[PDB]
C-alpha cells in the first residue's frame, strides 16, 4: 500500500519488535514512495526499520 | 544474527557457579570468575572477526564484563547478575583509493 | 597484591570424542612450583644472511604441567579428548585456549601430567591499561 | 485462562521432573531450555502466547512460576512447553519482610541438605565428655571443651565452602556456640546442652548478563 | 526467538557510553535570537544537530 | 589472665586407614618446655629480583612434640595413621587440623614424640576481638 | 587417608610360553620410591600446521620397577613370558593389564628389574564417583 | 640521650591478597632482646678477578621478630597477606617498606614470629643532618 | 665505579607487524645475573689445513634474557613483532640494534623471556677513549 500512516504503523511495529524491554523477533520492512522529487523526499523520515523505494 | 548468536554462546553461564570477591576457585570446584569470563567472551569476539565483527579498534576498552554488585549502588545489587557492554563495527567492505596519475618525460635511472 | 609471580587459576574443560559431552570447566593445581609455558607467535623467524630472515609457519603452544583430577580418566590428558584450557595469573593475565589438542603425550605416574597442548591461537588479556 | 493443556497434567509433568532430576543433586535449577524442559507435555503451536510480557513479569515478581512453548511457529505442529523461574512462593518472611532468601526451590532443598548434613557431623558430640568449667582436660582422657567443638564446628564449616557455602564474610560471628548455663538464667542451666547458631549462605550461579551492544559511527 | 528462557537479556541499542562524560570542556560564546536555549545559562550539548535551533 | 604464652590443651584423634578405626580425640601432655610451631600460610614466597617475588603452592605445617600415650602404639604416631590435631593455648587460641599426615617419623625413645604435620589448611580461633 | 600418592598393591601373573603353565598372581613389592607410569592413548598426535593435528598409532604402555621374586626365574621378568600385572594406588585407583609382552629387556643385578609392558589398552578403574 | 641502639615503634599493616581487606597499622612488640636487620641497597655484587665485580639486581630485604597480635591470624605471618612495614629506632632513623611479601616462613610457637620480608626499596629516614 | 660488570640499561621498541604502530623504547629488567651476549662479526672462519681459513656469511647475533612486561602482549618476545634493542652497561659500552627478528621462539611461563635476536650490524659505543 502507499498510504504513509499504513506505513508508520507498520514501521512503529517493527520497532517495537526491535526493543529492549521484551525480547526481540527482529524484523525488516519494504513500502515505496512513488511521486515526484519533493514528494518522495517529503515522505521520508528516520525511519530505520524501513527500506523506502523511490519510484517515480 | 550478532545479537542471536551471542545469546546463544553465552549460555554456558546458566547455572554455573561464579566465584566473585575471592576469585580463587578451590581445587575440583565447576566454578568461573569475572575475569576468565572475560577472557572467554573477548575470544569468541575476535573469533567472529570476518563473519560478524569487523577487524577492531580496541579491544582491551571495547568489551567490558562489570558485576551488578559494582554497578548499582551500594547494598543495591543482587549475586549472579552481570552487564556485558560491547562496542562492534559490522565487517568493512570496498576503499577509497586516491589515485595521482603523472606522467615523467624526463629520465635520469 | 600485584608483583607476584605465580599461576592462581587453573579451567580445563574436556570433550570426548566418541560421544561429544563436555566435561568441565574444571579447576586444577600445580604438581610443583614450575609454571605453565606459552608461544603465541605463529610463524617461526629464522636467520638468513647479513640481515633477513626466513619466515617458516607454526603453531601457538602451551606446556601446563597440572594434577590430574581423580574424577576424570587418566586418557582424557594423553589426547584421547579435546582440551579447553584457562589459566590466570597473580599480575592478572588471562590465556585462554580453545579447541586444544595434547599433541606428545607421556608416561605419568597417575597424579601430575604435563600436557602440551597445541592451538590455532591463543589469547592474552593483559593487565588493565595496556599499549 | 486459555491453557489448551489439561492442568493437572503439565503440574505432574513439572513435580516429577523436579522430585526427578534433583534428588542426587539438591542444587541444579529446574529452569531453562535444557534442563526445565516437559518432554512429553504437548500443546499446539500458536503465536498468540497466553500470559502477555507484562503479565509474565508481574507474576514472575510475586512468586509464581511462569510456563511458555519451547518453540513458537505459525500452523506447526505440537511444542512441547517450558518452564522459567524455577521459584516457590516466598515474597516475605514472618513480620512481612522483603527477603528472598528462600525465594528459588533449589535454596530449600539446599537449606534441608546443609541441616541434614550438620546434624550428621554433629552426632560426634553424643557422649564426648565434655568439661565446661576448669577447660582443663586431664592426661588421658576424651573430655573436650565449648572453644574445641567451636573450632571443629568452624573447620567444618569452612571447608565445605563451595559445595555447601559461601564465601563466608565474618566467620568469628557467623557461627556461636553457647553453653547452656549462660544462655538460660541463673539456676536454671542443664549439664550437656548446647545452643549453635549459624548463618549460612547458599552458593551464587548465574543468572541475567544483560548485553548491551551498541556499533559505533 | 530462541531468546524466550530469559537467561540472557539484549539490549542492542546503538546510542550507549561506556566510558563515563569525562573531559568536561564549557565553550563560550554569542548566539542568535533563533536558538532555544535561555541565555546564561550553562546546558550539555550531545551532538551536531540540534545545536542549529 | 592474659600474657600467659603456653599451651593449654591438646587433642589428637588417630584414625588408621589400613582397618579405618578411629581413636579419639585422647588429651596429650608436653614433654619438655618446647611449644608446637604452625605454619599456616598455604603459599610460600620466593625472593625474586627487583621487589618481585614468586607465589607457589605449599602445605600449611605445624610441629608438634608430645609425651606417647602408653594406650596407643608407637606406629600410629610415625605415620601410619592419620591424625586430627587440636591445640589450644593459655590466651584463647586454638589451632585446629584434620586430615594430618606425619610427614618424616624420627627415632623415638619411646615417651616423646616430635610429630611434624601436614595439612591443606590450618584453622585459627582468634580470642573474642578480631581485626 | 585417601589423600598419599603411593603404590599399594602389585599383581603379576606369568604365562610360561612353552608349557602355558599359570603362575600366580603373586603379589610384588618397589625397590625404591619411583612409581609405575603409565600411558592409555591408543593414538598418539603429532603438531602439524596452524593449528592441525596428524595422528598415529601406538600401544598401551607400562612402566613398572619391581623387585624380583626369588622363587620367579629371572627370565620370567625379561621377555620370557607372558605377564598380567595390576596395579593398585592408595587413593583407589587400580590399573590392570593382561596379555602384555615385556618389550625392552635389560641388565639386571638379580633383584631390581625394570619392566617396559606394552599392551592393546589399560583398564582403569576411578575411585568411587567419577565423570 | 640518643645515644640508644634499639626499636621503640614496629607498625605492621595487613592487606590480604584473596579478599582484599586491610588491617592496621597496628602496633607490635618485640619477643625478645633481638634486633630487626636491614639491607637497602638493592644491587648485590659479587667478587670476580683482578679487582673487578660483577653487579647484579637483587631485592632489598629484611629480618623483623615481631610478637603476633591475638586480634590477628597467624597466616597473616607467614605470607598470606601483602606487609606494609615501618620500623622507628631511638636514635629517629625511620625504615619504611611497602608491598614486601613474606619470602620464606617457618615454624611459629603461636607468640613470636619472624618474618623475612623481601621489597623493592626500603626508604630510611636519617635523623636531622646527613651528609 | 666503572668497575662493575654488568648491564645498567635495556630498552626495547616494538613495532606491530600489521598496524605498523611503534611501541616503546620501554625500559626492561633482568630475571637473574645472566647478562646478554652478542656476537658483531658477519664473517664466520672456520679452519682449512697448514695454516688458512674458510671465510662464511652469517648474522649479527644477540641473546637477550629479559622479564616480560605485563602491558605488552607475550607473542612480541617471540617472533610476531619487530624489535629494536638498545642495551648499555655499566662500564660504558652501549649497543644498539636495530631491525631485528625473534628468531629461535621457546615456551616461556609468562614473566621471564628468551630473545635470540639476529641483525644485519650491532654497533658498540666503546666508553671514552679507544684504539
Amino acid at each position: 500500500s502507499d498510504d504513509t500512516d499504513w506505513q508508520e504503523n507498520l514501521r512503529d511495529w517493527i520497532r517495537s519488535a526491535w526493543d529492549c524491554s521484551k525480547p526481540q523477533c527482529f524484523g525488516h520492512g519494504y513500502v515505496f514512495n512513488k511521486g515526484t522529487l519533493g514528494q518522495v523526499l517529503a515522505d521520508g523520515d528516520n525511519s530505520a526499520e524501513l527500506s523506502r523505494l523511490a519510484l517515480p | 544474527a550478532t545479537g542471536v548468536a551471542l545469546a546463544e554462546f553465552l549460555q554456558q553461564f546458566n547455572g554455573l557457579a561464579v566465584f566473585t570477591k575471592n576469585t580463587n576457585i578451590r581445587t575440583g570446584i565447576i566454578g568461573t570468575n569475572p575475569r576468565l569470563m572475560l577472557g572467554k567472551i573477548r575470544k569468541w569476539a575476535q573469533d567472529n572477526v570476518g563473519t560478524l565483527f569487523s577487524e577492531f579498534d580496541n579491544i582491551n576498552e571495547d568489551i567490558q564484563l562489570l558485576t551488578d554488585f559494582e554497578v548499582q549502588p551500594k547494598c543495591v545489587g543482587q549475586p549472579g547478575i552481570f552487564h556485558l557492554n560491547m562496542r562492534y563495527r559490522p565487517p568493512v567492505r570496498g576503499a577509497r583509493i586516491n589515485v595521482n596519475m603523472a606522467p615523467a618525460l624526463f629520465d635520469n635511472c | 597484591c600485584n608483583k607476584q609471580n605465580g599461576v592462581k587459576n587453573i579451567l580445563i574443560t574436556f570433550t570426548d570424542c566418541d560421544t561429544q559431552e563436555v566435561i568441565g570447566p574444571i579447576s586444577h593445581e600445580q604438581p610443583d612450583d614450575t609454571l605453565p609455558t606459552y608461544k603465541n607467535c605463529a610463524w617461526t623467524n629464522t636467520a638468513l644472511t647479513n640481515g633477513y630472515v626466513q619466515r617458516s609457519a607454526s603453531n601457538a603452544t602451551m606446556t601446563l604441567p597440572v594434577v590430574r583430577d581423580l574424577r576424570v580418566p587418566l586418557a582424557f590428558y594423553q589426547g584421547c579428548a579435546q582440551v579447553d584450557v584457562q589459566v590466570e595469573k597473580f599480575d592478572g593475565t588471562v590465556m585462554t585456549l580453545t579447541e586444544g589438542a595434547v599433541v606428545e603425550p607421556e608416561e605419568s605416574d597417575g597424579r601430575s601430567v604435563t600436557m602440551n597442548i597445541v592451538a590455532s591461537e591463543i589469547d592474552e588479556l593483559l593487565p588493565p591499561g595496556s599499549l | 485462562t486459555t491453557y489448551p493443556v489439561l492442568p493437572y497434567l503439565t503440574n505432574a509433568a513439572y513435580g516429577a521432573l523436579s522430585a526427578c532430576s534433583t534428588c542426587n543433586n539438591p542444587e541444579l535449577n529446574i529452569q531453562g531450555q535444557t534442563f526445565g524442559l516437559l518432554s512429553c507435555i504437548n500443546m499446539p503451536e500458536s503465536c498468540t502466547p497466553g500470559w502477555t510480557f507484562g503479565e509474565v513479569t508481574q507474576l514472575q515478581a510475586n512468586g509464581f512460576v511462569v510456563s511458555g512453548p519451547s518453540t513458537t511457529s505459525g500452523q506447526g505442529n505440537y511444542t512441547s512447553p517450558y518452564i522459567y523461574n524455577d521459584v516457590t512462593n516466598y515474597l516475605r518472611d514472618e513480620k512481612n519482610r522483603p527477603n528472598a532468601t528462600f525465594r528459588d526451590a533449589s535454596s530449600r532443598r539446599l537449606a534441608a541438605a546443609t541441616g541434614v548434613a550438620l546434624a550428621e557431623f554433629l552426632q560426634q558430640f553424643n557422649g564426648l565428655a565434655v568439661f565446661t568449667k576448669n577447660t582443663n582436660i586431664r592426661t588421658g582422657i576424651i573430655g573436650t571443651n565449648p572453644r574445641l567443638m567451636l573450632g571443629k564446628i568452624r573447620k567444618w564449616a569452612q571447608d565445605n565452602v563451595g559445595t555447601l557455602f559461601s564465601e563466608f564474610d565474618n566467620i568469628n560471628e557467623d557461627i556461636q556456640l553457647l553453653t547452656d548455663f549462660e544462655v538460660q538464667p541463673k539456676c536454671v542451666g542443664q549439664p550437656g546442652i548446647f545452643h549453635l547458631n549459624m548463618r549460612y549462605r547458599p552458593p551464587v550461579r548465574g543468572a541475567r548478563i544483560n548485553v548491551n551492544m551498541a556499533p559505533a559511527l | 526467538d530462541a531468546l524466550s528462557d530469559g537467561f540472557v537479556r539484549l539490549c542492542i541499542d546503538p546510542s550507549l557510553n561506556f566510558f563515563g562524560e569525562g573531559c568536561k570542556i564549557l565553550v563560550e560564546g554569542q548566539m542568535t535570537d533563533d536558538g532555544s536555549a535561555t541565555p546564561d545559562a550553562v546546558t550539555c550539548v550531545t551532538s551536531e544537530l540540534d545545536i542549529i535551533e
